[PDB]
């Protein structure tokens, strides 16, 4: 309906105090196979602040705005080590879309 | 095994499972309450796409590995989804 | 009696200058937690001024305007770290809020 | 019946002193969506003066004029950081509608 | 469930309703001093358009999700809002 | 027909909310490409403001008057990063652009 | 009939207070267009007083007397911000130039 | 399509139009009443020139984009405009 | 393979498609409703050019790529553009 | 012929509206290269005004003035940004001249 | 390669080019109709001199880089420009 | 002539957008041999910003308006690492400055 975009970047806002659990993975999981659709500078900037913390941060700040933000969930899979409790995140991470998606049908 | 429940029909099937603002839902569901690991994976992962129904995914499997007919009606009254039994 | 609020802003400003110890966790506190409330846009200019405790006095600016700034002392039960005596902290505040409670009953 | 512009208009009036809680996010609303019915060089002329509350006070007065200030409760809607409460404000901008329009029945 | 009340005889509930010089209104008819959020939200926005109705979307709403017959007349007593008794 | 200058602006303005998803690449962007037809000095102007997002507002502001702001889809183009939606953004554009183009042939 | 003009005079007139709401675009309409038929010593005199209303009183007193006001219609077109509703204005024009005539017609 | 109707007898049309002292008039004729918009503000221009005809324009318009051969005469009769009706 | 269509007469198919009030147009005309990619953006981005016809690249190319001799009437058919089949 | 300066007066007043496009330059163009010829205690009075638009306006007032003007033509090469479509400018601004010698011509 | 054209006549050359009410003038004779950027430019800015004539500085150079020699002539009565064949 | 200076700032402009590919030598090309002109205070300002390609290009900022850039050029050659095809570079470079000659020769 080029409206899940919006509802995707609503439950990445609502999961957005989760990322520091598992997602210190910022330099192990996206400057790879998120190169597909980041940029080389993009991981510079990245890279800059020392808070390990702050720095899965601004990584979901760039993810919210590209459409595709689903690659993520891909990434996921992709590294079996999180993975089966990172299920838990995606399970976690699915929970949350099935939820907004009913509130928008209304 | 297929079963080959109406699939106009089975619109209805999904959409009553799929708004279940009850704790039970397609996850008890599969549960069974009293008892085939990755599949449930790849079936909660279509729910990214537009037309994304997990019930279906999770019925058409179970359609497979055993015809259930009738058989998941009881589960369901166990899940107090009697929507279900007062539709089909 | 949707006056409480008003009571929470005066308390806030009493306390203003209690920020400077423990909320020095700017970056740290709300940057996460409270942007379930809070604006992305609003962070950056946060971040823009380099006092460090200044940073703290215009955070706290944002919050006042906001009913509901009992979000902030949720998430100081959150982070257990200064709890223990933002804990004392938060008694503080919770001993600020009764005092002016007892005159607004005059 | 061409005469809820003047319904609409008291309204903002009478709730002047209500601009000053959250509505100072000036440079944050309007400048972007209202520009569908703003002027470029009224930009410029509201951020001339440096009050940051006097500010929102000449942004609403441009927008008193124009008949269809219904756009500014749009663009609430739009950003959802303080919609949450200015939810209540728009209940409370709601609220304040159904009044006026009571009287207008008499 | 649809409630399915006479629209024109609608129309004098609505207005009796918009017209609550006393402190309980739409509002704490929506409350229903006992007990679903952004429809409130919506219903309040249809105050702009000329025959600005909140009732009128607090009653079709409440129309469905409950077909409500004479439910709501016992919490409208509740609410000491005894015209729509005096009147049905 | 020496009017396409003019529908071309008008897109640009009617496209305004749709700079903040992707044109936070502003830094990224425009400062070395469009420099063929920027200046250094408004380079730095636009660096001055640090809300991060105003800053590509007053970028957009500064092409809105040069008549070929075409460059900028060019550049579009030449960064594959946002592209592959940003193509998705220039579909948008385009999209745009011939919704305009119509009601010029009323 | 060489006698439009008088019926324009008088629709102006009759107009009058209509002026505060939208044509507080003073030294923002005029100043530049209708410099092709006012003076550079007219601007100035008109920017003296400084009621911000009776300014605009003192543009239209000038364009009374010129023939062809319709300049201002022509600008009113032109700048698509106010036009909108100036639109509404300007069709609030249109109508009272077609009452006039209507009486023309006896 | 062109509505071509008799040009020396269409000036009694927009003559009948443009004379209205009714509130309803050459706007409500645009109205439909049942039913493109900048347009309109280019015909309502054509007042300022002596010869200003905004039904001739709102005709000329309405002869193309649909060639209206008395298919306006049902919406002028619901528009109570029966003397053109009792003209043509 | 080359569609060589009267290029004076395709002139009026190329505005035809360009005009096209309708939500479906030449992307869902590119769709082919039941059916690569860089070659659409170049296509789309000739509307900068003065006299830019995005149904002209779309047909050019679709003129190669398999000589269109009436394939593209039945999809056109079937995209409820019947003033092409009303014309051609 | 010691006439052409009057020629150049009115090409000015002429396009006076097309400052807006590009000659948002004013502290850029003229408070540097046109100091040959301008005051120290222009440059004050012209930055006094905060239109941003007013402000090339007062420039060009300044400018009518002074028979030599095409040392603006002159500062529009030295720049090489705008001048690429300055260039249009001025072959807009050269177009114009030609126009009203003609003119002169009779 | 100089044109050499007799001076004296040639200032009625330019004095026909300059005054030109016609849309095309010096200009589209630089666009040659079918076919040197900088130089119009500096060309061009030989208008503020009270002598000025930007045909003089566009036939000069053209007098050069190609000595055109009635060359000119038919792509002139392809401008339209048949009063320079009426005179030369 | 005095003027290889002009079409040396031009050149380097014109190839603007080819430093990112090789000259993210910054700290290693310069800020040894460069120091013969360039400052050590502009070494650390060079080395403040951690964009990575940024940095590059405030590196050139300051080369362009020292008149002898071709030290850049010198040192070019003395790395033998990039010099096989930033040969290649600089024969880019030196075809650069060829077209630019001749435009100025006219």
């Amino acid at each position: 309906e080029e409206d899940l975009t919006e509802v995707k970047k609503d439950a990445l806002e609502n999961l957005r105090v989760y990322l520091c659990e598992k997602i210190i993975a910022e330099r192990h999981f996206d400057h790879l196979r998120a190169k597909k659709i980041l940029s080389r500078e993009d991981t510079e900037e990245i890279s800059c602040r020392t808070s390990s913390r702050k720095r899965a941060g601004k990584l979901l700040d760039y993810l919210q705005e590209n459409p595709k933000g689903l690659d993520t969930l891909v990434e996921s899979i992709r590294r079996e080590k999180t993975q089966n409790f990172l299920i838990q995140k995606i399970t976690d991470e699915v929970l949350k879309l099935r939820n907004i998606k009913l509130e928008h049908l209304k | 095994t297929l079963n080959r429940l109406r699939e106009p029909l089975l619109r209805r099937l999904s959409e009553l499972l799929d708004q279940a603002p009850e704790g039970r839902g397609w996850r008890r569901l599969a549960e069974l309450a009293g008892s085939s690991c990755l599949d449930l994976e790849q079936c909660s992962l279509k729910v990214l796409e537009p037309e994304g129904s997990p019930s279906l995914c999770l019925l058409k499997l179970m359609g497979e590995k055993g015809c259930t007919v009738t058989e998941l009606s009881d589960f369901l009254q166990a899940m107090e989804h009697t929507e279900v039994l007062q539709l089909l």
